[PDB]
RNA sequence: CUAUCUACUUUCAAAUUCCUCCCUGUACGAAAGGACAAGAGAAAUAAGGCC
């Protein structure tokens, strides 16, 4: 009964797909929000 | 908006008038060296 | 003949110089 | 939101259903969100070009409440076209004829006046008497607040709010009233 | 059902043979028409719900025709109701203690002497008339829409 | 058993927005401070991914964020490559908090660097005044230097304490 | 206690000032739905000695009618349905730009 | 010539286009748009309409958050209008000062 | 409160009045100095059309105005209450103030056209057929010029004519 | 008008009118005077059709 994500579609079918695939990219912290890619030169 | 407010406050009626928004430099460059002068 | 139509400058003039009479806080019927 | 481009792209633009009830309310007050909803402007993602229409419901027409004298003073002029067929009937004529006319006319007048006009108007639903068709019923997804708020009848008012007003005056106990 | 006071009974398709003078006894000449049923059947009944309207409706046929000659649709309808096809067919409002059967025969004597009848039917076709024969006829910038000028009588 | 100013309740007795009660100042200035220490502890700890900032450049405001690109109109005296630093810096907001200027935030708490990839100009602009003369000929063409800049990284230093 | 707006939709906003007095600081978390405020997922819905038929659906309807039926459906008017000419077809452009 | 007049109807437009979409914003909030402009600049907040309007379509829950300092804001305009002065200004209320 | 009665027994019909206790003024007014109801509970210019709790009071039980000398009100708030129960009965707010019906009259039901804020009668007033030129417009009445002073809590004053 | 353009080419069918008789020498009318609709017949016009 904890949310883990949220996904909308034209159909049920297609948003209860989208939800999985947005799950997917918190669970594998590939989300659109993440950190974005360090380019710094070392240091 | 707020030009009488921004009077009140003894600043310009306009956000872009006097102050450190305007003054101040746009950029300086990454190592730290100052920008030259801006135009304005 | 006909009353003339005034230059609307002066026209705001005249509205903005139109007498505002005294308000009292407590209306005066109200008071003993 | 890390929603998939296709599935992002529905969810920002999808039509929404309101629902609205007009009892007691004054049509105008009612056109005027039926307006914003019908165009899109209560979105910020509205822009003219892009169609961002919402639906709207309203029900309860028939029971719609005109302030002042409007039934009788207001008139609704139409012409037929042909020599003498300009007809002229009140407020209150038009709405035993029609009753989704007075509401559906104030709020064509509000739309703006442009190609997209009539397009809004076919996603506004009016209906007299608390009756939608489930269909619609099943689209709804909220219902605005009226815009005017009903005035309590004397009836309808609680014993303990009637004592909690003062009696102002004393009257005669010898008068008969 | 009986006849109750508000009732709205069917009426018939009826050809025109022509017109014959009748005289009555108080030595009156009248010219009469002369109306014959052919074929005539009901063919539809339709509820008041259904018919989108207050009364509800019967539909009637009128002359006999080939069945080489009509559309497979009104063919298959005709088909079902075991009757050949019509020439003509009209609606009827009727309440809904008239309703008849589809498919009853419906006959001269449904009228009887004494009632009056509307009579509906296509004018005789005079093409494109002036408006001297059309209209008896020998400024706003605009004709106004409904303008009586020459066209099809 | 009614005070000298007591009006009894009606539609216009008293206004009709509802009262608003403000926090105390004191326990108001105790909350401010544990939500301060918070969102630092959140800077911190690094929890936070894709920043954007608001920096006001040119006369002009840009909503910005890291890999974006930004089309200044005008030239700015530096060669294709040199890294500078954005310094006015309005907002800095992050999925969970947002840090706002009055009107600009501090140095020492977000820095966002750019880098100059492109120095071009514009598309031709047509300038043409319908005068009482033979206007086509007379059309003015102008074009206006631009810089394109590539927002390469903001960054928030754990400063709010 | 005080909220400057509601809490139950978007976010919670906590407002507070630094203590110079110079930035403000906005917490902002996401408010998730509760459980609670869910329905369930809708569940989607003999002498047949001959094997099912997929019947074609596919029934002509003339323009006047498919196009009543095309703007009841999408709730628009019918001159969007019609076709334009040539000269605007053409001018339509089939490779327009494409930002992200 | 219409290409050369249409510069200034283009800015005007834009601004507009802000206006309306910031309006939209507000109202999700209960703020009316005089309220969220002006009460922000009382704050020293200087997002133009331009940014605010981005703002409120891809960062909802920072203009939720600009939305709520406009109404904290403007509470605090209420009661300073009720006081007589003696009491002291509201925290956001407080402007820093440049010299 | 006085009510006449009349009994017809033994041929005879004998016509007497009834003294009955009237509900006492609250105890304390907030402004007893003041001259009439209103003022001294603080009510002028805070009232509206609405207020049937208020209005109630100085009016009969089947909806007619009390004598300004038996309620004691001012001229100008006798004009103003007089005003407020004409809306008030006009709007349906006081449903339970008409005059009884007898046995003769049968229960009908006609066109019941909500209106509210209504200054004249719905049966006097005509139609507006010719609006004008926008110089000279012809508007429709909407509340009263009488209530013009009220308390206004916003930055517009009441729109009397539309 | 050798008619390019605008407009228009079935608002399909609720009907008006004058006379005679009747009601009626009735209601009214001090009385004289004298109804009104309700109808009846006869005309004409207009609209729509028809041989
Ligand atoms: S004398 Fe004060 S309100 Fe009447
Ligand atoms: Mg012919
Ligand atoms: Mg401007
Ligand atoms: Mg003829």
């Amino acid at each position: 009964k904890k949310l883990i994500a949220e996904g909308p579609g034209e159909t049920v079918l297609v948003a209860e797909e989208e939800a999985a695939r947005v799950a997917l990219r918190k669970l594998y912290g590939f989300t659109e929000n993440r950190r974005p890619w360090n380019y710094s030169k070392p240091k | 908006a707020g030009g009488q407010w921004r009077l009140q406050q003894g600043l310009a009626a306009n956000p872009s008038g006097y102050g450190p928004l305007t003054e101040l430099p746009d950029w300086s460059y990454a190592d730290g060296r100052p920008a030259p002068p801006m135009k304005g | 003949r006909h009353r003339r139509v005034m230059h609307f400058q002066r026209q705001k003039l005249m509205a903005v110089t139109e007498y505002i009479p005294p308000k009292p806080a407590i209306h005066p019927s109200c008071l003993p | 939101s890390s929603f998939s481009r296709a599935p992002q792209q529905w969810a920002t633009f999808a039509r929404i259903w309101y629902l609205l009830d007009g009892k007691m309310q004054p049509p105008g007050k009612l056109a005027a969100m039926a307006s914003i909803r019908l165009q899109g402007l209560h979105k910020p993602v509205y822009h003219a070009l892009s169609d961002c229409g919402d639906h709207v419901v309203i029900m309860n027409t028939r029971h719609i409440a005109f302030s002042g004298n409007k039934w009788e003073q207001k008139v609704y002029s139409s012409h037929t076209g042909y020599p003498g067929g300009f007809r002229q009937v009140t407020a209150a004529q038009l709405h035993l004829r029609d009753p989704v006319a007075i509401v559906k006319l104030a709020i064509y007048g509000m739309l703006p006046k442009n190609l997209h006009r009539r397009t809004m108007m076919e996603r506004l639903h009016l209906f007299p008497d608390e009756y939608i068709p489930e269909d619609i019923l099943k689209n709804l997804v909220e219902e605005l607040p009226q815009p005017r708020k009903i005035p309590k009848r004397l009836d309808e008012y609680t014993q303990e709010e009637i004592d909690a007003f003062p009696r102002l005056w004393t009257p005669p106990e010898d008068y008969r009233l | 059902h009986p006849w109750e006071p508000g009732s709205f009974r069917v009426g018939l398709i009826a050809l025109k043979l022509g017109m014959m003078p009748l005289w009555t006894k108080d030595g009156q000449k009248h010219v009469v028409t002369l109306l014959q049923v052919q074929d005539c059947h009901v063919l539809k009944y339709t509820s008041k719900e259904n018919c989108n309207g207050k009364m509800a409706t019967l539909s009637v046929g009128g002359k006999t025709v080939s069945r080489f000659r009509k559309a497979t649709s009104i063919l298959e309808f005709y088909r079902e109701l075991g009757l050949p096809p019509k020439q003509t067919v009209k609606i009827f409002n009727i309440t809904d203690n008239a309703a008849i059967k589809p498919g009853t025969p419906l006959y001269a004597a449904h009228f009887r002497p004494g009632q009056y009848v509307d009579v509906t039917a296509k004018t005789i076709g005079k093409g494109f008339q002036g408006v001297m024969k059309r209209w008896g006829f020998k400024d706003i910038g605009r004709v106004w829409p409904g303008t009586k000028m020459p066209g099809k009588m | 058993s009614y005070l000298p100013g007591y009006v009894p309740k009606t539609s216009l007795s008293s206004p009709p927005w509802p009262e608003v009660v403000l926090p105390d100042p004191v326990e108001e200035t105790r909350h401010h401070a544990e939500v301060v220490k918070k969102v630092n502890e959140m800077i911190v700890t690094g929890q936070y991914g894709r920043l954007f900032a608001v920096v006001h450049f040119a006369s002009r405001q840009w909503k910005v964020t890291s890999e974006d690109l930004i089309l200044i109109g005008n030239e700015l005296d530096l060669a294709c490559g040199e890294r500078i630093r954005l310094e006015k810096v309005l907002l800095v907001g992050a999925d969970n908090f947002t840090l706002l200027g009055k009107p600009l935030l501090g140095k020492d708490l977000v820095r966002v660097e750019a880098t100059v990839i492109e120095k071009t100009e514009s598309w031709p602009r047509i300038i043409m005044r319908f005068r009482k003369r033979k206007n086509f000929k007379k059309k003015r063409i102008v074009t206006t230097p631009q810089t394109v800049l590539r927002i390469n990284s903001i960054e928030i230093a754990p400063c709010l304490l | 206690t005080y909220s400057p707006l509601p809490d139950d939709y978007n976010c919670n906003v906590e407002l507070a000032l630094t203590s110079d007095g110079r930035t403000i600081v906005c917490y902002h978390p996401s408010v998730d739905i509760p459980y609670e405020h869910t329905k369930p997922i809708p569940r989607p819905d003999h002498d047949q000695v001959l094997k099912t038929r997929l019947e074609e659906k596919v029934e002509h309807l003339e323009e006047g009618p498919m196009i009543e039926q095309l703007s009841k459906m999408f709730f628009t008017t019918k001159h969007r349905w019609y076709p334009h000419g040539r000269y605007h077809r053409c001018r339509k452009n089939l490779n327009p730009p494409k930002d992200r | 010539v219409k290409c050369t007049k249409a510069r200034y109807l283009k800015k005007k437009n834009m601004r507009t286009l802000w206006i309306n979409r910031i309006t939209a914003a507000s109202q999700e909030h209960g703020l009316k748009y005089p309220a969220l402009i002006g009460n922000l600049v009382k704050c020293q907040v200087e997002l133009n309409r331009k940014v605010l309007a981005d703002l409120a379509i891809y960062e909802p829950k920072t203009f939720k958050s600009l939305a709520a300092l406009a109404s904290r804001r403007r509470h605090e305009g209420f009661a300073a209008a009720l006081g007589d002065g003696k009491e002291p200004e509201g925290i956001f209320s407080r402007v820093v000062q440049y010299h | 409160f006085r009510e006449v009665v009349e009994t017809q027994e033994g041929k005879t019909t004998i016509i007497e009045g009834r003294i009955t206790a009237t509900p006492k003024e609250s105890p304390n007014p907030p402004n007893p100095s003041g001259q009439c109801p209103i003022c001294r509970w603080n009510l002028k210019h805070k009232y509206n059309y609405d207020d049937v709790l208020l209005l109630s009071q100085f009016i009969r039980p089947h909806g007619g105005m009390l004598p300004r000398k038996i309620t004691g009100l001012c001229q100008e708030e006798h004009r103003k209450i007089e005003e407020c129960v004409k809306m008030a009965h006009r709007a349906g707010l006081l449903p339970n103030h008409r005059p009884r019906l007898p046995e003769g009259v049968v229960p009908k039901s006609k066109p019941q056209l909500n209106r509210y804020l209504t200054r004249w009668a719905p049966g006097s007033v005509k139609p507006i057929y010719k609006k004008g030129p926008r110089w000279n417009r012809v508007r429709m009445p909407v509340g009263s010029p009488l209530l013009r002073d009220n308390v206004c809590y916003s930055r517009t004053p009441w729109k009397l004519y539309h």
